[PDB]
């Protein structure tokens, strides 16, 4: 599993893969771990694939009667809350997720907070989740002042770069772009077609051959 | 079934009173008067026992001054076996305090936790209220000196002289006419015998029908010393003051 | 691992003519590492004096509780609790946590004030009470303790022969024990009148 | 959690044209002890329903009691107790089913494999297995513990599909349940010799034999059998 | 437990309970609020006939539930301690969970939640008590001042009173209280308090508390000066 | 009249004036008829509405393919007594694989009825229950009283003027109890009935509501233009 | 100790057609080397155009079906007799599933129908409830020698047009009833020569706007 | 005294009757449903001028697709309010749709009735519940603390309701626009309200299946008032 | 693992606390702030069990937050800790206790003077001029047995801290992405933006 979120000057970009291991069996191709809480909050899947759906569906419910009693949009800091003391209930219980909260509000602005099984709630300005490992991949080309387009292509280019050498990681690459007056979806990627197309127009990956 | 026998002991009178606090302060009009008045070095707690006997072991006899703390005590004005049920409750609620944070309960604190008990039992549970007014006299280092008073109501005030109980309209008019600012303990003791004296149901004030307390700062040096006045102290402290 | 030596730490209490004596290490640790020398373990409730070695989050624990306790029972009994007394209670306390126990040693010392008698007790975790006419030894150094005591302890020692006494079985005890020294402190207790004197010791 | 003390080894049982025949032999032993001989393992349902019973005894003597109970209850305010509103196999199973897959589900089970024998109010042959998991299912034939490893095998040569029911009779049906206990009692370790056998026939009814014995049993080649391979006497 | 329905329903569609709860609010002593452009004043009656009494460790009639926001009532004085504690605790609990201090209309909702629990709970009576709720939303320089009454209704108000000659002093602020320019300084808006008060108060010594609440938790009480200062000038204008 | 404060006081010649008064709140609802042959039964319900800008109240509820009942009364309790009756159904199907018994379902009703009748606090239900029924022993109908009382009928009516309804069932036992195998003439005889019981108003398409279980035939409720074929 | 859960074995197939679905499994139930049943139904129409398998320990399976199957009875009781839409049912079976997360029901679930828009949809659930649509899912002991081959027939993976040396992917065409039945059959036919807790019987189920029916086919019997 | 749960000699529960006697000292309510929306119009009442009108909330958003006005105890609302939100978020929640109008409404009456010696009393207010769903499209409800709920194609509720109920006896017919309803909600609120209606005493809301439930601004219903006195004046 | 150091100087307490979050082998942030404002005069510092933690830190303010307000006074630090050390001194025979370490620094306004308490998971308090939780106890203590002074100004105090990071970062196998400092004294909490 391969999950990335970063911050930066068009909003939030999220990008995903879509494969899902039994042991070395490939269960499925075509997971969604883009889990879309609202029409204005995303969430990642990682860990338990049950308890990301359950408990981000729920979130989502929690955040409705929010709006309801309050007459506002909740904001990221609040939504991520919810979600990290409910978690933190269930701790020692077996409960297994690595989540990241993203949402754009006019009081906070692009937000990302990583939520964890064990209780952990960090907000940080760049999250990846590779197969059992979390940190703020390449690194060497992100820059605030990005274009969306060239934002989108970065988050792609990253989750292709985890796919190839990740055994667990592979399928599609899905792509959303978080603005303040909602989330976008940027299309499935077959990562089988981006890496010959990648590979050709970037030059990249000449020990493999194609 | 059981509602037919209900006297419903916390609901509203037509005119938004609380039936059972107000019969509650009636009966507590006809209990022994307790006067406090704090002074900038010390307070004093000043009670008169109800109609007593010659047969009653005196030296050994508690009605109404108790120890809640070290720095805290009460004049109690009611049912005497009420009061000792908040008072044990109180106690409890320092030493709880006292355990937490490893510093003495600051006297308001512990007024309010009595004083909220007492508003619960007006609000919710069906039960009587307890039938006790309360003269708090305490020492913190936040607040100095304080007099706090609390009803059956669960309501409290503080003040620099108080009465409870009986007479308290003669015994309030005499202190607000007497009292100064600048006043001094040795001569609070001296104002609270005196309005005892004059407003007593009794025929004369003597050692035998009195409760007598000081909190003081007369503690070498910087703490803080509770007196609860035995009977041949109490029967000195009359002659000195001049009313036997 | 064993919550009974992880803080480490000793109290010796000793019995002579009309006066008791209590001493403790003042060492608080986390095994290997000294993190304080200034854990006093004796604490005292009006004239009863109260060592306590073991857990020191218990040791806190059990001071504050029998603070607690001897401050109702004097608003309510109009007098100071007496060591007789305070060790039921002590034993009580211990004894109603049977499954879950307080992980100390406990020591009580003093002079029941009406007859003058000196009175020392011990008890393990859960309440169990020695009574010794001689002397009570506890904490991580209790071996070094019994041994030292055994051979320096005389009967009706008078006050200031105790202290020696009770210093040299303290120190040379603690003194073979890792967890046990960085100062120590000596109560000498008599019927009106109590002197604390702290120990100039290797702080190794 | 347990473990079972006292046990009753295989319960078998297969449908036939016109009803359905159960058996189980009458051992419950205690350990490798075979402790008691006189344990019956079918027990009857009013007339038309027959629990075998294999696994824990006591668990059983429960069960018993839950069935007799369940006849009791039945019986109350029910004027058609002896007729429409009598208990069906399908009620009785059903009932043991739910008990079953409640008591695993409370990590506490009854440690037995049950097989309902019965036919229905419209002459409908009712066969169905349910164990200590509470996992239930339906075959022409059943069998319990070794049963189903050595009992099925000879069953299902008689009633291999369900187009077989019809063309098996009851004298066959019974013939091939009498040998299967020959062949548990010289394979299995835990059988005994004395085994009861119920016929529930939708003409004929409940038929209960008790004090059967297994006969015509095969011994004599053990006499030329001498050593474990090159002994000659 | 005590399950006794206390608030019932009479014949004409009453609930007599909720309605003697507002009796002891009436009793009570009178308590106002005043929103200007850029604050909100909290003025409270203190009955004289209670002298002798230590000013500084009595309870004073408002009361902070948290940095930015203030609580003053009407009623039974022992009812009030229990909505202000209640309050104290949800305003924590909101930072804690929503990680944002309460709005004032969020913890006005939640007291009058409270009040109308107790209008429909068995074995309880209502709060013989109604509160003033005043502040500044966070990072807010909107003036919010809210009413709640013991049957659990909740409003906004430009200027409100409760308590004993509330009739009076809110004919004196329904004339007085122009709604297109408030109180544009704090001075204007604790001069308009003082003077609704002053209708019904008696003397303007220590019978009149004044608290003024700005943006930003910036709350502070005045003094007994401070407020004789303004009772000095308000009749000084008037002798003319 | 000192004895009709609450539910647990007999009066002074053994009545018990809460559940009487709660029978009372049937005769003020709307009429519903009953009546079965050997293959069918049939419920008939006249709604009520409030106006002519509202819609006319439901008064048929299904408790499960083989049983449901008419409600005349207090139709919240009605819910909570159907809906109890849905969960007895449902055990019944679940845990023995068996269709409740018309007959049981009557007896759980009874105690249910019964401990609100005996107990302090509680009040008695206000609302009076026509159960319809196919089981094993064929076509059933139970009238149901919140006094605890079930009675097993060919035929009857509860509700406003429903005595009218009632003595025309009474004459018609012999023909109605022979409509086998024709569910449209035993709806015709319900329809009969229950116009027996009309003052002033009459069966509309919207005022009229028609149910039935049989033999081969699932508990159906019709409404609206499904009924228009019966006016 | 008491082991609270089994394995009967079994393979389950859904396939979702465009205007159609189909849930197919083999009718052998088996414990470890023994055969229970050469016949034990397992793929199940629950009402409202569903069909659903839990296919794994077959107690926890018959439990699921049976609560799931009441849900439906009762969504009519409470919601007007509305038709409880695949998506409902999907989200309605993931509670069911979560609802006993620390203790799970041990099942890999499979449900077909049809979509609001009238087109086939198959749902697969984790034990614990997880879930997603899919076009293809296999459960149970020979998924992983049926998923490969669906990848191959029915996505028409790494098959290229001849002559353009896989510069153009073979063209998805809409596969019908007859054609997917096929597919499934040989899955089957494969599953049972290769894998020894398949055979005996295959039970197909196809909801097609017109209702569910039901197709068998014997297997191998070794 | 007497339980609470009391029936009177005629069948009917007291505290039951005595609510409804609650709700007609309550501020005026109008629903009227048609086939291009439902309009939830209130009278605010307010007790003073320096009372904040756009502080009174008598017109609720249960979920998109559900609306409630309140007559009556208002505060008593608050609780109903917030379960019916609950059960409408809880129902999608679970089946990922939309909950029907008619069983968000039935889950509102089920609290009506847990009164006893469960709440101390019956609730002191109605509900006008006004939704869409696909089943039965544009829809009003009438939820009274009896735990009875009628469908209405238009209802008044309140102080003026019986004159305004006879009024929309006569002016509701089947092919209503929704402009047309608007109008006919404020024309019966302006009739049977004590102050003059204008933007700030009385409150419009609609629900569309496209737009959902929606509060209209004080400057949309101050054209829609303006619309009314010109219409009026126009014969 | 994380370094969580306090030193009490002559008028004010200085708190020095890792940036580093790391669960397993990956570094999740290096701008972590591990400290809670209890009140104006109070700062806790706190190392341990994911979640637990901030959890308890958070829990603590809200607790000491309430006080502030109902009492309209602030808790003296000794109070403070006191109040801190019995909920770790219940947790521990708790279902699930709190694993935090937390060191509590503030300034005592009545009595003038600075001061710093260490409390463990298990309820352990100790009053010290210096104090650590973890490893980083080991390598600091030793440099601040030699070097501290009880009359240190802030300046000292800030160049000893800075020593002990230094040699924390050459002894210290892990990463721990440098200390955020914050000083209590007088004026109240302030964070050093140079270290």
């Amino acid at each position: 599993t391969t999950t990335l979120a970063f911050r930066f000057q068009g909003g939030i970009i999220v990008a995903v893969d879509s494969r899902a291991t039994a042991g070395n069996w490939v269960a499925s191709q075509t997971v969604k771990k883009v889990i879309e809480i609202n029409p204005f909050l995303l969430g990642t899947m990682a860990g338990g694939a049950a308890d990301c759906q359950f408990w981000e569906t729920w979130l989502g419910s929690q955040c409705r009667l929010h709006e309801l009693r309050e007459k506002e949009r909740i904001s990221v800091a609040a939504a991520s809350k919810i979600l990290s003391n409910l978690v933190y209930q269930y701790k020692g219980a077996g409960l297994s997720m690595g989540t990241m909260i993203c949402g754009y509000t006019r009081k906070e602005g692009p937000t990302i907070y990583y939520v964890d099984s064990d209780g952990t709630r960090l907000k940080g300005d760049i999250f990846c989740v590779v197969s059992g490992q979390t940190f703020a991949v390449l690194d060497s080309n992100y820059k605030w002042d990005l274009s969306v387009e060239d934002a989108l292509y970065l988050g792609k280019r990253s989750i292709l770069a985890a796919a190839h050498r990740d055994a667990y990681s592979g399928g599609s690459v899905n792509l959303y772009h978080v603005t303040e007056d909602g989330w976008i979806y940027h299309g499935n990627h077959d990562v089988g077609e981006l890496f010959w197309k990648v590979k050709e127009e970037e030059g990249s990956f000449n020990n493999v051959i194609g | 079934g059981s509602r037919r026998y209900d006297s419903r002991t916390t609901i509203f009178s037509p005119e938004g009173r609380l039936y059972q606090v107000e019969y509650a302060l009636e009966s507590i009009s006809h209990a022994g008067t307790a006067i406090g008045i704090m002074a900038s070095d010390g307070i004093v707690l000043a009670a008169e026992r109800k109609v007593t006997s010659t047969l009653l072991e005196q030296d050994t006899s508690t009605e109404k001054l108790y120890k809640l703390n070290d720095k805290i005590a009460v004049a109690v004005a009611g049912l005497t076996a009420d009061a000792e049920i908040l008072i044990n409750t109180a106690r409890i609620h320092a030493q709880n305090y006292l355990k937490t944070y490893n510093e003495d309960i600051p006297v308001e604190i512990l007024v309010r936790r009595l004083s909220d008990i007492k508003q619960g039992y007006t609000q919710h549970g069906g039960l009587r209220p307890f039938g006790v007014s309360f003269i708090y006299a305490g020492y913190d280092d936040r607040y100095g000196y304080q007099l706090y008073t609390s009803n059956p109501s669960g309501n409290y005030t503080g003040w620099k002289a108080i009465s409870v109980g009986a007479n308290t309209s003669a015994a309030q008019t005499l202190l607000q006419m007497d009292y100064k600012d600048d006043m001094k303990v040795d001569d609070a003791i001296e104002l609270a015998l005196k309005t005892l004296s004059k407003t007593t149901d009794s025929s004369a004030l003597t050692y035998d029908r009195l409760e007598f307390a000081t909190i003081r700062k007369g503690a070498n040096d910087g703490e803080v010393y509770q007196k609860i006045f035995k009977p041949q102290e109490i029967k000195d402290i009359l002659v000195k003051t001049g009313i036997t | 691992s064993d919550p009974s030596s992880i803080n480490g730490g000793i109290v010796v209490a000793m019995t002579g003519k009309d006066c008791v004596a209590i001493a403790c290490d003042l060492r608080l640790g986390s095994q290997s590492l000294g993190v304080s020398n200034k854990f006093e373990k004796i604490f005292h409730y009006g004239h009863v004096f109260l060592g306590i070695t073991g857990l020191a989050t218990d040791v806190t624990t059990l001071n504050e509780m029998f603070r607690y306790k001897t401050n109702l029972y004097k608003l309510k009994e109009e007098r100071a609790i007496e060591p007789e007394t305070f060790t039921q209670l002590v034993s009580s306390s211990l004894y109603e946590r049977r499954f879950g126990p307080y992980f100390v040693g406990p020591v009580v010392a003093g002079i029941n004030s009406k007859s003058g008698k000196p009175f020392i007790a011990g008890f393990d975790l859960i309440g169990c009470i020695d009574e010794a006419k001689d002397f009570i030894v506890s904490g991580t150094a209790s071996d070094q303790l019994f041994g030292m005591c055994e051979s320096l302890y005389e009967p009706n020692l008078e006050p200031e022969d105790l202290f020696e006494t009770i210093s040299q079985a303290l120190l040379n005890a603690a003194d073979r024990d890792a967890l046990s020294g960085w100062g120590a402190v000596v109560y000498i207790i008599k019927k009106d009148e109590v002197v604390k004197r702290y120990l100039k010791m290797r702080q190794d | 959690t347990q473990q079972p003390i006292v046990t009753g080894t295989s319960v078998i049982s297969m449908k036939y044209d016109n009803g359905v025949i159960i058996a189980a032999d009458n051992l419950g032993s205690y350990g490798s002890l075979l402790r008691f001989n006189g344990v019956e393992r079918l027990i009857p349902v009013g007339d038309n329903t027959v629990v075998g019973i294999s696994g824990d005894i006591s668990d059983m003597q429960h069960i018993e009691r839950l069935l007799k109970d369940l006849v009791t209850e039945n019986a109350y305010d029910n004027p058609l107790a002896d007729a429409e509103e009598a208990l069906e196999p399908s009620y009785i199973f059903e009932y043991l089913a739910t008990v079953m897959y409640q008591r695993r589900s409370k990590m506490n089970p009854l440690w037995n494999a049950i097989i309902v024998a019965g036919v229905q109010s419209n002459g409908d042959q009712f066969l169905r297995y349910v164990n200590l998991l509470g996992v239930t299912y339906s075959s022409p034939t059943l069998a319990t513990g070794f049963g189903a490893h050595m009992a099925n095998p000879l069953l299902r040569k008689v009633v291999d599909r369900e187009s077989d029911i019809p063309k098996t009779t009851v004298q066959v049906a019974e013939e091939a349940i009498v040998n299967a206990m020959r062949v548990l009692y010289y394979r299995d370790a835990r059988s005994s010799r004395n085994f009861s056998l119920a016929i529930i026939d939708k003409n004929t009814g409940l038929t209960f034999k008790k004090n059967l014995q297994v006969e015509n049993m095969k011994w004599d080649f053990a006499k030329d059998i001498k050593g474990y391979g090159t002994q000659k006497i | 437990g005590y399950d006794r329905a206390l608030s019932i329903f009479s014949p004409d569609g009453h609930i007599f309970q909720v309605e003697y709860a507002l009796e002891a609010v009436k009793r009570g002593t009178c308590a106002v609020g005043v929103k200007g452009k850029n604050c909100v004043v909290l003025g409270c009656e203190r009955r004289s006939t209670l002298k002798l009494q230590d000013t500084r460790i009595t309870p004073s009639k408002v009361s902070k539930i948290d940095s930015h926001v203030v609580l003053s009532f009407s009623g039974l004085n022992a009812d009030s301690r229990i909505l202000i504690e209640k309050a104290r605790v949800e305003a924590q609990s909101h930072r804690l969970t929503l990680e944002d201090p309460v709005t004032v209309e969020y913890l006005t909702r939640y007291v009058a939640g409270v009040q109308q629990r107790y209008t429909q709970s068995g074995g309880v009576r209502p709060f013989g008590v109604s509160t003033l709720i005043a502040g500044f939303d966070p990072r807010d320089d909107e003036p919010k001042l809210y009413q709640t009454e013991p049957s659990g209704i909740y409003s906004s108000w430009s200027a409100q009173t409760i308590g004993r000659n509330s009739k009076t002093v809110r004919e004196f602020l329904e004339k007085n209280y122009d709604r297109k320019e408030p109180p544009a300084t704090v001075e204007e808006c604790v001069k308009l308090t003082v003077r609704s008060l002053l209708e019904v108060v008696q003397t303007g010594a220590k019978n009149i508390e004044i608290t003024v609440v700005k943006p930003d938790s910036d709350i502070v009480a005045l003094s007994s000066e401070e407020i004789n200062q303004y009772v000095t000038q308000i009749e000084q204008e008037k002798q003319e | 009249n000192n004895y009709d404060g609450d539910t647990v006081t007999f009066s002074p010649t053994g009545r018990l004036f809460q559940v009487e008064y709660a029978l009372e709140a049937i005769k003020q609802g709307s009429v519903t008829v009953g009546l079965r042959s050997n293959t069918h039964a049939v419920l008939v319900a006249l709604k009520r509405n409030a106006d002519e800008l509202s819609s006319y109240q439901k008064k048929i509820i299904k408790c499960d393919e083989h049983m449901g009942l008419s409600l005349a009364g207090l139709a919240p309790d009605a819910r909570v007594l159907s809906n109890y009756l849905r969960q007895q159904c449902n055990y019944s199907s679940l845990v023995f694989n068996r269709k409740l018994a018309v007959e049981r379902a009557g007896h759980l009703l009874c105690d249910k009825a019964q401990k609100n009748t005996q107990s302090y606090g509680g009040r008695p239900y206000g609302v009076g229950l026509l159960i319809i029924g196919y089981d094993k022993s064929g076509a059933h109908l139970l009238e149901f009283q919140p006094s605890g009382n079930v009675t097993e009928l060919y035929g009857t009516a509860i509700g406003a003027r429903s005595q009218g309804a009632k003595t025309y069932l009474e004459r018609t036992l012999d023909t109605f109890i022979k409509i086998d195998g024709n569910p449209d003439e035993l709806i015709k005889a319900g329809v009969e009935a229950i116009s027996q019981s009309l003052r002033d108003e009459s069966l509309t398409v919207d005022n009229l509501s028609i149910a039935i279980v049989g033999k081969d035939t699932p508990f159906t409720i019709y409404d609206g233009e499904a009924v228009a074929k019966y006016i | 100790q008491f082991n609270p859960y089994g394995d009967n074995g079994g393979t389950i197939l859904g396939i979702a057609g465009e205007d159609f679905a189909v849930l197919a499994g083999d009718t052998r139930n088996i414990t470890d080397y023994s055969i229970n049943s050469r016949y034990e139904p397992k793929v199940f129409d629950c009402g409202d155009n569903i069909v659903m398998s839990a296919n794994g320990f077959a107690a926890d399976g018959d439990a699921l079906v049976k609560r799931f199957k009441n849900s439906v009875k009762w969504y009519h009781f409470d919601h007007n007799d509305k038709k409880l839409s695949i998506n409902s049912a999907a989200r309605n079976i993931q509670h069911l599933l979560y609802g006993k997360r620390f203790f799970p029901y041990y099942v890999h679930t499979i449900i077909a129908g049809l979509d609001e828009d009238g087109k086939g949809a198959v749902y697969s659930f984790d034990p614990v409830g997880s879930y997603e649509r899919e076009q293809c899912r296999a459960g149970g002991a020979a998924a992983s020698l049926i998923m490969p081959f669906l990848d191959n027939q029915v996505n028409f993976k790494n098959q290229y047009e001849p002559g353009t040396n896989g510069k153009v992917k073979k063209p998805l065409k809409y596969l019908s009833v007859e054609e997917v039945i096929k597919l499934v059959r040989d899955s089957f036919t494969s599953a049972t020569e290769r894998h020894i807790q398949v055979g005996d019987g295959l039970e197909i189920l196809i909801v097609t706007k017109d209702g569910v029916r039901k197709e068998f086919y014997e297997l191998k019997r070794d | 005294d007497r339980g609470v749960s009391t029936f009177s000699p005629e069948g009917r529960l007291f505290q039951v009757e005595y609510s409804l006697e609650a709700i007609k000292l309550g501020s005026t309510a109008i629903g009227i449903a048609t086939k291009e929306g439902v309009v939830l119009g209130v009278e605010k009442r307010a007790t003073s001028p320096l009372l904040e009108s756009d502080s009174i909330e008598k017109i609720v958003e249960i979920d998109r697709h559900i609306g409630c006005a309140m007559s009556g105890l208002t505060a008593d609302a608050r609780s109903m309010i917030e379960h019916a939100r609950t059960a409408a978020v809880t129902h999608n929640l679970y089946y990922d749709e939309d909950i029907n109008v008619e069983s968000l409404t039935q889950s509102v009456c089920d609290l009506a009735l847990r009164f006893g010696e469960l709440m101390s009393r019956p609730f002191g207010v109605a509900l006008l519940i006004a939704g869409h769903d696909a089943d039965d499209g544009y829809q009003l409800f009438h939820a009274e603390p009896s735990g009875t709920f009628y469908r209405y194609n238009a209802k008044a509720i309140g102080s003026g309701s019986e004159g305004a109920q006879a009024e929309l006896l006569n002016e509701w017919h089947s092919s209503l626009t929704l402009k047309e309803a608007e109008l006919l909600v404020l024309k019966i609120l302006k009739q049977v309200m004590e102050e003059k209606l204008d933007e700030n005493n009385a409150q419009l809301s609609c629900i569309t299946k496209q737009d959902g439930f929606k509060i209209y601004d004080n400057e949309k219903t101050a054209e829609l008032i303006k619309e009314l006195k010109e219409k009026e004046a126009a014969e | 693992m994380d370094i969580i150091l306090g030193i009490r100087v002559q008028d004010s307490v200085i708190l020095a606390s890792s940036k580093a979050v790391t669960r397993g082998i990956s570094v999740l942030k290096d701008s972590d702030d591990k400290t809670r404002q209890l009140s104006p005069h109070t700062l806790m510092s706190f190392a341990g069990e994911a979640g637990d933690t901030v959890q308890f830190a958070e829990y603590i303010q809200a607790n000491i937050q309430l006080y502030s307000i109902r009492e309209d006074y602030e808790l003296s630090p000794q109070a403070v800790s006191s109040f801190v050390r019995q909920e770790l001194a219940k947790s521990i025979r708790s279902r699930r206790p709190y694993q935090v370490n937390v060191l509590i620094g503030g300034y005592d306004k009545k009595k003038n003077k600075p001061e710093l308490y260490q409390i463990d998971y298990l309820g352990t308090k100790v009053e010290l001029p210096y104090g650590a939780h973890g490893y980083s106890g080991f390598y600091t203590f030793s440099l601040l047995d030699h070097h501290y002074r009880p009359d240190m100004t802030t300046e000292e105090g800030l160049d000893l801290l800075k020593l002990c990071v230094q040699e924390l970062e050459k002894r210290m196998p892990m990463d721990f992405k440098g200390v955020i400092v914050k000083i209590v004294d007088k004026d109240g909490i302030r964070q050093v933006d140079d270290f």
